RNA sequence: GUCUAAUUAAAACAUAGCAUUGCGAUGGUCAGAAAGUGAUGUUGACGCAAUGUGAUUUCUGCCCAGUGCUCUGAAUGUCAAA
RNA sequence: UAUAGUUUCUUUACUUAUUCAAUGAAGCGGAGCUGGAAUUCAUUUUCCACGUUCUAGCAUUCAAGGUCCCAUUCGGGGCUGA
């Protein structure tokens, strides 16, 4: 047969990101002596739309330690920061929304966004609009803090991890309907390639496993193991259940 | 003993002296003579109606020019073979390949009584 | 001094940029540097198998320079002084007539390892001294036991550089005095004395005792640290 | 003769010190770059046995190969 | 544009103030008495903290 | 809106909307002969990937025996090399 | 049931192999000074900190100061400040 359009995205031809209009990396300041043993402080100059991206970025400004310099960072804007806003990063940092407080130095309950899931990554959970992080608790000895994700999984990261207080802006974007293919092509004209999408059972069977056929069929299982391989791939992979979800998760 | 102070945690490649040559033998035993002289930039004139016309007129001397040669050359040449100041010189590739040299002279000079000199009119 | 003024700069955290301190702990070294250095703490925190660690144990400074005060009356000859001795040779061969011995005999230092080890073996070596920075040191981890059955009195000693030194090379990596002077053969005896008792009587014990297994110092703390935690009471 | 200890010595592959040797020199080696010149011979009994004397124009080469 | 800017004098790229042809009068007016003021409540929190420390 | 350039422009495809599935990064999907190699990813679940149905309205009933997928592991089950 | 020995497996520990990640490899580890809590049962046990949070300002010239040298002169160096 023929290799077929999943496979093909793993080459990276016209399946790349679109980066032209990004204003960089959304990462959090590096660890360095500061945020490990005081605060430093820093100052919101913008609040920017990014390109692919529907939560808004904040230019925070810190000065370098060590050098006269004025090294410019990239955040992830909370809901409620505001231009001319002194955002304050470390261990000694205040309790409040923007701040870049270790897990460890925050009480439970409290939301938290933009964490690393390993201290130094710079930025990992909680980045998209709206979401954010809940701590649960903490084991001071065997230094670890437990958070709920916003998929509703309980993880163990370490209590020197990082994240900012508050939740991620832009909350709300996925309520409003976009009525239009013409909008769905401008939200991914920004994003990458991957939009439309041709139904497998609307192809032939050298471009699709549930090609053919005289009438638009699956034919077999769209179950799919997790031991097929790729071209095998296509439906739904190691689905534990299947079907409309009638009650809890019982997570 | 102690050890050395660095102020910064980046190594560098240490400045060494570097020698020069003075070597053993030459390259090529032979300088070469000047490729380009005066008597290769300009290969000989251009006797067209046209371009006579611009020494009657424009006080301008044609000629045909090696194409390796430039404006610097061409007014450095005629200013030693034919003992000429210039003003300027303009340049173009004919469609044959070779190079063609408008020069224009001074004010002093007479393009139309020079080339009698060289023997064309 | 009414012109003057105390600044005093706040050198914390959140101000004042820092000044220029020795960051002599945090320089990004060459590979080079990094493998010299990491070799010697490898083969210190792996268990060291005593034939190595036979050597680790080297000659105290004092009777070192003793020996090598005696080493250096019994040096080779260097290529003037050899050329000289074979001038006046060559005109003793036609003057007087000798054969070949119109220059005395020489006492000299034995050195190169295919030879000691054949005057070990042939047991005409009367001392021999052993370098511990020999870079394959396969080359020398037999010594030890050789000079040991063959009854020869070895010494590990700090510095193939020193032994080129005294013998006029750059390393020679082993050096052995087989014959001496009347004038410093006591000098030897008082010295053969003072080496067996550090080497040769130790032998059988430091063949028992592994090297190595000693930690850096960020965990010998944090091993002293569990310790006195733990010997509470 | 040294040479002759050396062969015999390099035989005993398993022994604690060559074990521990190789150990380390394994280590050496691969900080060090795939092809790289060795100033001397790790094994100059080997080296002679197969041709190498210390005199000028003798190079001794350092390679290592991916295995399997 | 920005290389005939080479062409001009320094009268014509320039006003006679701080930060002249850089920032605005209002906002050197503004960092001006920020600049005062909070250096005069880094004083005054000196001294308040000077105070305790002495009382304490 | 799109397509069989040169016999088929359609009820086919796409679409917004709807639903399901996998994945918390030592990860999911994909690539590569290999790699101190890659796309997604200048990404982080309001995300990415894989499917199906196909605006709105009104509804989406019964069957887990079969084929699949998934979840459990104390076992007189079977079960390779070492 | 306890042994001096040989032997498989499970659990745990170490770090130097290996692996991951970051950095223009900047502040690690230990100890000590200083403050606070601290109960001391002799004399000190420890444990916490050990310069920055009204403000869209500024923070750069081996740092000013202090102290010791040189050879005063134009200045120059060291320690401390740290
Ligand atoms: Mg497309
Ligand atoms: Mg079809
Ligand atoms: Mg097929
Ligand atoms: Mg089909
Ligand atoms: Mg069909
Ligand atoms: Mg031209
Ligand atoms: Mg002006
Ligand atoms: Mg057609
Ligand atoms: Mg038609
Ligand atoms: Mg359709
Ligand atoms: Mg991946
Ligand atoms: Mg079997
Ligand atoms: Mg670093
Ligand atoms: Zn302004």
């Amino acid at each position: 047969g023929r290799v077929i359009r999943n496979q093909r995205k793993g080459a990276g031809s016209i399946f790349t990101s679109h980066t032209r209009l990004r204003q960089g990396a959304a990462k959090l300041r590096t660890l360095d002596y500061a945020e490990r043993h005081g605060y430093i402080r820093g100052i919101v100059k913008q609040i920017v739309h990014d390109s692919g991206r529907g939560a808004p970025l904040a230019k925070v400004v810190f000065r370098d330690p060590y050098k006269y310099r004025l090294r410019e960072e990239i955040f992830i804007a909370n809901e409620g920061v505001h231009t001319g806003q002194f955002i304050y990063a470390g261990k000694k940092a205040s309790l409040n929304v923007g701040n870049v407080l270790p897990l460890g130095s925050v009480p439970e309950g409290t939301i938290v966004s933009n964490v690393e899931e390993k201290p130094g990554d710079r930025g990992a959970l909680a980045r998209a609009s709206g979401n954010y992080v809940i701590i649960i608790g903490h084991n001071p000895d065997e230094n670890k803090t437990r958070v709920r994700l916003p998929s509703g999984a309980k993880k163990v990261i370490s209590s020197d991890a990082r994240g900012v207080i508050g939740v991620i802006a832009g909350g709300g974007r996925v309520d409003k309907p976009l009525l239009k293919a013409g909008r769905a092509f401008h939200k991914y004209r920004l994003k990458r390639n991957s939009w439309p999408k041709t139904r497998g059972v609307a192809m032939n069977p050298v471009d699709h496993p549930h090609g053919g056929g005289n009438h638009q069929h699956i034919g077999k299982a769209s179950t799919i193991s997790r031991g097929a391989v790729s071209g095998q791939k296509a439906g739904l992979i190691a689905a534990r259940r299947t079907g409309l979800l009638r009650g809890s998760q019982k997570t | 003993k102690a050890l050395k102070v660095r102020t910064s945690a980046t190594f560098r490649l240490p400045k060494t002296l570097k020698l020069a040559r003075a070597p053993k033998y030459a390259s090529k035993a032979v300088p070469h003579y000047n490729r380009l002289d005066s008597y290769k930039v300009i290969e000989q004139p251009i006797t067209s109606e046209t371009a006579m016309k611009k020494v009657e007129d424009g006080n301008i001397l044609v000629f045909q020019v090696s194409m390796k040669a430039n404006k610097y050359q061409i007014k450095k040449a005629v200013k030693e073979l034919y003992e000429v100041d210039v003003l300027k010189v303009n340049t173009l590739v004919r469609p044959n390949g070779t190079k063609k040299a408008y020069v224009r002279l001074t004010a002093d000079y007479d393009a139309l009584d020079i080339a009698n000199r060289i023997g064309y009119i | 001094n009414p012109l003057t003024h105390s600044t005093p700069k706040n050198f914390g955290i959140g101000q004042a940029v820092q000044p220029k301190r020795n960051l002599s702990r945090y320089v990004k070294w060459p590979e080079y540097v990094r493998v010299q250095r990491q070799k010697k703490i490898l083969s210190i925190r792996l268990k060291v198998p005593p034939t190595i660690a036979q050597f680790q144990y080297t000659l105290d400074r004092n009777t070192a320079a003793e020996t090598f005060k005696l080493f250096n009356k019994y040096r080779p000859e260097t290529a003037a002084e050899k050329k000289e001795r074979l001038t006046k040779e060559a005109a003793a061969v036609a003057e007087g007539k000798s054969k070949q011995d119109a220059s005395p005999k020489p006492y000299a230092v034995k050195y190169g390892l295919n030879h000691v080890v054949a005057l070990i073996e042939n047991k005409k070596a009367k001392l021999v001294l052993i370098a511990n920075d020999v870079d394959p040191i396969e080359l020398v981890v037999f010594l030890p036991a050789l000079c040991k059955k063959m009854g020869v009195p070895y010494a590990i000693v700090k510095g193939k550089a020193r032994l080129g030194t005294l013998v006029n090379q750059k390393t020679s990596a082993v050096a052995a005095l087989t014959e001496v002077r009347a004038e410093d053969e006591a000098a030897l005896a008082k010295l053969v004395s003072t080496i067996d008792a550090n080497f040769a009587d130790k032998y059988d014990e430091v063949k028992k005792h592994w090297g190595g297994g000693i930690l850096g110092n960020k965990a010998q703390a944090k091993m002293d640290k569990r310790a006195k935690n733990s010997d509470s009471a | 003769g040294a040479y002759k200890y050396l062969e015999e010595l390099q035989r005993k592959k398993q022994s604690d010190v060559l074990r521990f040797l190789q150990r380390v020199r394994v280590w050496e080696y691969r900080q060090k770059n795939v092809i790289h010149r060795a100033a001397r011979p790790t094994r100059p009994d080997k080296a002679r046995r197969l041709g190498y004397k210390a005199k000028q124009g003798f190079v001794i080469y350092r390679v290592r190969v991916r295995r399997g | 544009r920005p290389r005939q800017y080479a062409t001009v004098s320094k009268t014509h790229k320039t006003v006679s103030r701080a930060y002249g042809g850089s920032r605005c009068a209002n906002c050197v007016k503004e960092r001006i008495i920020r600049a005062f003021l909070i250096e005069e409540q880094k004083i005054v929190k000196k001294v308040v903290k000077e105070q305790t420390e002495a009382a304490k």
